[PDB]
């Protein structure tokens, strides 16, 4: 009821044994009443590592998108080693979403690595179960066995109706996903552990399908973008391997489903100044001259009768002399061109002082030999060239034309394919102009270039006019155990890709949310634009180039920091060599670096002085020692992970305050949220995701099931908790309900339609479904629905949530009125009460933990010791936690060696892995998540609690209690002890 | 009783009988996915004989039902398990046991 | 409870040897964060296995060579006694010599 | 969107007369060059005589026989007549409208690929 206190553990240890004499009764009672639950005490185990690989094929759908819906690919298995290193080999194949699917090596939620199907963003199959939301559901297939060698899996995806189907060895899989969120792009993915060998088959050039695709399903290889070539790559990574060594890599840039749609500017309604009959005709004539010259250069000629094989121009007259349609074609050509120019900031004109007469119009080498020759060339480029802004303007004109073209192509119903197929309405060039290759970019620009030069010669006066913030930065720092408070130290940073990198010395208490140098916690240098940041910005030094090494030295004797670029010391504007001076030592300094989107770098601390470059040039004889030189093992580094998680609200938070009021008359214990700086300057308003620190767990079996009636109170199972919205706070900006442990969405524009949801349906052989289970991670109701029923109303809004742990359903009421919204869940599920609110008043919300007639309070559900106590109470363990976007994580010392290489045009792309890699995981029972045990090196409270837990284990096992030792052997096994014996970190 | 579900197919004809020796590499866990038993950690297959009731009845029935070389999952309801008088400090007094067994080297 | 004793003895011997070698070659990141945390548990395990009688003749000879390569030899490396150690390590080697 | 509904060209013996009606329903702008294509079963797609606004007709190899193609811009109606027949003439005919006039286009690929296909109909010769 109070929390994790080591003093209680010490009390139990003193209970066990005193003065060298063991009390067997106390030891047995403690072992019986503490160990079997496997809750409230941290757990330890050994797990394997899981890595995922994708084929770099992104497919999705949107309104007016240029992509295709149905897709299908093949995966074959060559070698599988069952039970490698005491654990079953992991191998799953499926689809993953671009946004939200960012697995990391180690840690994770659910007693091990996630892989495919352990989150609501990925869907997978492993030969016996369907995996989604970290939940496995058995499925019936003619061949029911785990993924074996020489087994082939066919994976298809339909976007018109959300449904992912699998087919093993031709035999269909009776289970299918449905009704999943369509935001983002889907890509194939395979997750695996050490000891596997698989091969992707996308058809066409790369691989051959073992079984024919279902009708209407296109091969995956047809979805490759023209700008890129096929290549196997991991999903996401914060490091890579190179000849220099481990290259730290920043966040990557990914496309979106809305990027493929064309969004041009309509110009048909645009009116034009009186320039049509004045200069539009002249522009048309110039276009005719250039186009006829192009024909004359080739074998095309002008015969009286139009013919293609005979090379005969239809008009066959020097002057175009076209009839109404043919002439109006070029008339509308130039009209649309002028309309596009006027739609943008460019303003057309003809102020040239009769420069048309001054034009040459005589470049006739007599190469023409027929009627439609003598096409004058104005030599407009020779007179005046095109400015860079003019060339850019040509570029956006071509882009606008291509975009409107793609718009009609989508309107008729065309789609994109890597292979051209006219009967199939598939065109490999209808992607947006940015996504087009340079060949078609040049092909759709020459005529516009000529027209724009004509405009220049004619005197045209046209003149050209939160959540993502965390995802665009990545910080790597040395571990807090390597802080230096004396001496002179040096390290190096190589910038492989120039731009958006910031290297320097930070402090142990540096936060991951804030940028480097924004706060006083870091002294950093930015070489992309050549400045130094301690608190603010100030120019210093020169920008770097690709392959440049910057050496950072710090001396705490002189309290200075010096940055050198390629062996030369950078100096400020005044000429001072030291970038910073008069720096208090404080608690020490650590090496730190920050990388932006699509950036790579090499952080060389200098374990081996031979590999350290430019050290002898500057630093060796100046008395500086390389950082981390004499240590035997490489430095463990911690990186800034952008996975949102719920953390307790700090008591010193400047903006939000939590009050704990209880025991009042006619009011149950409650927790009230208040805004400290509302209605004042320097106040920030944003979405706030709050939850309770303790969950309520449903029963294993769903076997049905004035003053309060005691018999019903003892026989009831329902529970109640309410949320009060104070007057002045808009009910339209509150969502009240429950959240599963796996909720990691920090959307600033949260809506009830943005929640995850997926229905898994099991069918029979004939296709008659018999089970359809819905899975999500957020069960809430919106206050907008209640207020709409009916300015600021003095009456508060009370929303009460009722749950039934036996039946398995939850209902919602507002102001004592039953609401139509209800939810149903599955057994063995734990939900935390939660509210998502946008503050708009000084008083925001109040969690009330009370009770109703014949309904029991949440305290009994949360705490076992008070299961039969109807009196509401708020023990100190119950607390309000808020979502936090960014956190710190520990980089693993070793990583899997995944080898990817195309086997052949008929074999596909082969992926293999054989080197085992295991880790020790510490699991929190209530939160249902685990982290690496080495992460306790910085978590000094969990470390102390676990040490006292081990002491308690020794105490209960002390003095020849062999039965208790046998019982303990199940909790801590031989393998864990042997692994921990040789654990050097 | 004991519910058996196959995971990897076995030999299919060499079924064990009474009086023989069977070695098994298994991994026991609670109903809530709380692991408590695994023979792979000790790196030694567990040997037992059918007919001397050294192991629980559900385990004997599951082992005898499945053939050699077969990997299967067994669900043991409490009445064939330890029941109310469960293992102190290891097993709660009311829970069903999930085992992932794989028969090999029948004798 | 049972545990493989031969493998445990070999693992403890190798761990003690590598710990002695790491202690000889001075480094700024000792295992466990300090010399005491690096040496005390291994010495405790070695002493327990020695008094329990698990070690054989060759293992005892290797332990004697580790403690002092010069005094204990049969017809360079730094012994555990020569290097500077805290008081807990001194207590452990006192138990060994007892 | 410009949709070209093409109906006619029923099965007839050699020498029979076939009438095909093509109607282009859509925006009146860029209505021109209501050309014709034909794809033989499992063979290449050839170009039938293309008629454009202004009474301009362009012939090709496939126009062999008695081909009379006339178009009306008032209602975007093309009345193709094939008085003779040959066994090789069996193909799926399509009526296609493209903004490109008389097969000439000084704009470039963006307007060359600016094309509006049609459903078409199957013409069979016994």
């Amino acid at each position: 009821k109070h929390g994790r206190n080591h003093k209680v553990l010490d009390v139990l240890c003193s209970l066990c044994v005193c003065n060298g004499v063991a009390v067997r009764s106390n030891q047995d009672l403690i072992t019986e009443n503490l160990l079997p639950g496997r809750e409230l005490l941290l757990q330890t185990n050994l797990i394997n590592y899981v890595t995922s690989i994708r084929p770099n094929i992104f497919v999705g759908r949107a309104e007016g998108s240029t992509q295709y819906g149905k897709w299908y690919f093949e995966v074959m298995v060559d070698e599988v080693v069952p039970f490698l290193t005491a654990q079953a080999t992991h191998l799953r194949v499926g689809w993953a979403l671009t946004e939200g699917y960012s697995p990391y090596p180690g840690g994770g939620e659910g007693w091990g690595g996630n892989g495919v199907g352990d989150d609501l963003y990925s869907y997978g199959f492993d030969g016996l179960h369907l995996w989604t939301g970290h939940v496995a559901r058995p499925v019936t297939s003619p061949g029911q066995h785990l993924l074996a060698p020489e087994d082939v899996v066919s994976c298809c995806l339909d976007l018109s109706v959300p449904s992912i189907s699998f087919r093993i060895n031709g035999c269909p899989v009776q289970g299918v996903f449905e009704a999943f969120n369509l935001d983002g792009l889907f890509f194939p993915v395979v997750s695996f552990s050490a000891g596997v060998k698989v091969r992707f088959l996308l058809g066409g050039r790369h691989g051959e399908f073992k079984f024919l695709p279902p009708p209407g399903y296109a091969p995956c290889h047809e979805a490759v973008l023209p700008r890129e070539r096929l290549r196997l790559e991991p999903i996401k990574e914060y490091r890579r391997e190179g000849p220099r060594g481990p290259h730290l890599v920043g966040p990557s840039r990914c496309l979106s489903h809305t990027d493929f749609v064309p969004c041009p500017v309509d110009t048909v309604q645009i009116v034009l100044p009186p320039h049509l009959e004045r200069i539009r005709e002249k522009l048309a004539e110039n276009i005719h001259e250039l186009w006829a010259l192009t024909r004359i250069e080739q074998g095309w000629t002008y015969g009286p009768v139009r013919d293609d094989n005979k090379r005969l121009h239809p008009c066959l007259v020097n002057f175009h002399s076209l009839p109404e349609p043919e002439r109006n074609y070029n008339l509308q050509m130039s009209g649309e061109t002028l309309k596009t120019l006027l739609a943008l900031g460019c303003h057309v004109g003809m102020a040239d002082e009769k420069a048309e007469d001054n034009l040459k119009k005589t470049k006739l080498p007599k190469t023409y030999m027929m009627s439609n020759g003598y096409k004058p060339a104005p030599l407009d480029l020779s007179h005046v060239r095109l400015t860079p802004a003019q060339t850019t303007l040509v570029d956006r004109l071509a882009e606008n034309g291509h975009n409107v073209w793609a718009r009609d192509r989508v309107a008729q119903g065309w789609s994109y394919s890597a292979v051209q197929d006219i009967p199939a309405r598939r065109n490999p060039r209808l992607v947006p102009y940015r996504l087009l290759d340079e060949a078609t970019k040049r092909s759709n620009r020459d005529s516009l270039c000529q027209a724009v030069r004509t405009l220049l010669g004619y005197g045209y006066n046209i003149e050209p006019p939160n959540q993502s913030r965390w995802d665009r930065v990545r910080i790597f720092r040395a571990e807090k155990s390597y802080t230096v408070q004396s001496g002179r130290w040096y390290f190096e940073f190589e910038a492989v890709t120039t731009g958006e990198m910031r290297v320097g010395w930070a402090r142990p208490e540096l936060r991951p949310d804030v940028e480097l140098g924004a706060d006083e916690l870091a002294y950093v240098f930015n070489g992309h634009r050549g400045q130094r940041w301690h608190l603010g910005s100030e120019p210093f030094g020169r920008p770097w180039q690709s392959g440049d090494v910057v050496g950072c030295m710090i001396d705490l004797t002189e309290n200075t920091i010096i940055f050198t670029l390629n062996g030369e010391v950078l100096m400020s504007d005044s000429g001072s060599e030291t970038a910073f001076r008069e720096i208090e030592i404080g608690d020490g300094f650590l090496p730190v670096c920050s990388l932006g989107p699509g950036q790579v770098g090499h952080l060389n601390l200098g374990q081996d002085v031979s590999s350290l470059r430019f050290f002898a040039i500057c630093g060796l004889q100046e008395g500086f020692e390389p950082f981390a030189i004499n240590m035997q093992r490489p430095v463990t580094t911690w990186f800034s992970k952008s996975l949102p998680q719920f953390e307790p609200v700090p008591p010193e938070h400047p903006h939000y305050e939590v009050a704990r009021m209880d025991g009042t008359v006619d009011t149950p214990p409650c927790l009230r949220l208040a805004h400290r700086t509302w209605g004042s300057q320097n106040s920030l308003v944003e979405m706030l995701f709050l939850r309770l620190s303790l969950p309520v767990q449903f029963h294993q079996h769903f076997r049905c099931t004035n003053r309060d009636d005691p018999e019903i109170i003892l026989n009831t199972t329902t529970y109640y908790y309410s949320v009060r919205v104070f007057a002045g706070q808009e009910p339209s900006c509150v969502w009240v309900g429950w959240v599963t442990p796996d909720y990691h969405q920090h959307d600033m524009n949260f809506d009830l339609s943005k929640v995850r949801a997926v229905t898994v349906t099991m069918g029979d052989e004939q296709g008659n479904v018999h089970s359809s289970l819905k899975c999500s991670n957020c069960y809430m109701v919106w206050g907008g629905d209640f207020v709409s029923p009916g300015r600021i109303s003095h009456t508060d809004l009370v929303i009460g949530c009722l749950v039934d742990l036996a039946t398995g359903l939850m209902t919602f009421t507002a102001n004592g009125k039953e609401s139509n919204t209800f939810f149903q869940v599955e057994p063995n599920t734990k939900l935390f009460p939660a509210v998502f609110v946008l503050p708009t008043h000084q008083n925001v919300i109040q969690f009330e933990l009370g009770k109703q007639k014949n309904i029991m309070p949440l305290s009994a559900a949360m705490f076992l010791s008070e299961r039969k106590n109807p009196a509401p109470q708020c023990p100190p363990r119950l607390e309000v936690q808020m979502l936090m976007p960014v956190s710190w994580s520990r980089m693993p010392n070793h990583f899997l060696q995944v080898e990817t290489r195309r086997a052949g045009e008929r074999l596909g792309w082969a992926v293999q892995c054989q080197d085992p890699l295991t880790m020790m995981a510490l699991h929190i029972p209530e939160e249902n998540r685990c982290m690496d045990i080495l992460e306790l090196s910085e978590r000094l409270d969990l470390q102390r609690f676990h040490s006292h837990t081990l002491r308690l284990y020794r105490a209960v096992c002390a003095l020849g209690n062999n039965r208790v030792a046998h019982a303990l052997c199940s909790h801590v096994d031989q393998a864990q002890l042997l692994h921990a014996l040789e654990d050097a970190h | 009783g004991v519910e058996i579900e196959t995971i990897s197919p076995g030999d299919g004809r060499t079924f064990p009988k009474k009086g023989q020796t069977c070695v098994v590499h298994y991994t026991g866990m609670l109903q809530n996915g709380k692991k408590f038993d695994s023979s792979r950690d000790r790196n030694k297959p567990f040997k037992f004989r059918i007919g001397k009731q050294e192991v629980i009845k559900g385990f004997e029935e599951g082992a005898a039902q499945m053939s050699l070389g077969q990997r299967a999952k067994l669900t043991c309801t409490p009445d064939v398990a330890y029941g109310a008088t469960g293992h102190p400090g290891v097993i709660p007094p009311n829970a069903t046991l999930i085992f992932d067994v794989e028969l090999l080297n029948l004798e | 409870p049972a545990i493989p004793l031969e493998a445990l003895r070999d693992k403890a011997l190798r761990m003690l040897g590598e710990a002695v070698r790491d202690g000889g070659q001075h480094a700024r990141d000792p295992v466990g964060g300090s010399v005491e945390f690096q040496f005390v548990p291994v010495l405790k395990l070695v002493s327990t296995l020695l008094v329990m009688g698990i070690f054989g003749d060759e293992d005892v000879k290797q332990i004697l060579k580790m403690i002092e390569p010069e005094v204990f030899t049969e017809e360079l490396e730094e012994g555990l006694l020569q290097m500077k150690l805290p008081e807990s390590v001194k207590l452990q080697m006192c138990n060994l010599l007892e | 969107q410009v949709q070209l509904q093409e109906s006619g060209g029923g099965l007839m013996q050699a020498g029979g007369s076939l009438r095909l009606s093509c109607t282009a329903s859509g925006s009146i702008f860029s209505i021109n060059s209501m050309g014709w294509y034909r794809q033989a079963p499992g063979k290449q797609r050839e170009l039938v005589a293309t008629i454009t606004s202004g009474n301009s007709i362009n012939y090709a190899d496939s126009v062999k026989g008695r081909f009379t193609i006339s178009r009306d811009n008032a209602k975007n109606t093309v009345y193709l007549q094939m008085n003779s027949l040959k066994p090789e003439d069996t193909a799926v005919y399509y009526c296609n409208a493209d903004r490109v006039p008389n097969g000439y286009n000084p704009w470039g690929t963006p307007n060359d690929e600016y094309d509006y296909w049609g459903q078409g109909t199957q013409v069979t010769v016994s």
